[PDB]
């Protein structure tokens, strides 16, 4: 299947950005796919996510094992410009500005093997 | 289409 950029074009997705930041001024927008050809983990049943602020890497891989009902001891890489990010614990806020696409949207996939 | 957005907390 086609991923999100290919499903939305780039300016609809920099619309998309610009509208939704003045809905929710206090969340940050993230799109989360699966790695391409990633098996071990399952697929969300969505695609676009708002974040608050203060969330950091660390807190919002917690709440994406748990959406993906994942036992405790299997690896998972959540992956934002194609690496893991080690500062765990700034907040998304800040991760946003440094790491945002050129559309606006703050990418990332995850995966099961060596990040 | 789904133009949804799911809230992450």
């Amino acid at each position: 299947e086609k991923t999100f950029k290919q499903r939305r074009t780039f300016e609809q997705r920099v619309e998309d950005v610009r509208l939704i930041r003045e809905q929710h001024p206090t969340k940050i927008p993230v799109i989360i796919e699966r790695y391409k050809g990633e098996k071990q983990l399952p697929v969300l049943d969505k695609t676009k996510f708002l974040v608050p602020d203060h969330v950091n890497m660390s807190e919002l891989i917690k709440i994406i094992r748990r959406r993906l009902q994942l036992n405790a001891n299997q690896a998972f890489f959540l992956l934002v410009n194609g690496h893991s990010m080690v500062s765990v614990s700034t907040p998304i806020s800040e991760v946003y500005e440094s790491e945002k696409d050129e559309d606006g949207f703050l990418y990332m996939v995850y995966a099961s093997q060596e990040t | 289409e789904d133009e949804t957005w799911e809230v992450l907390e």
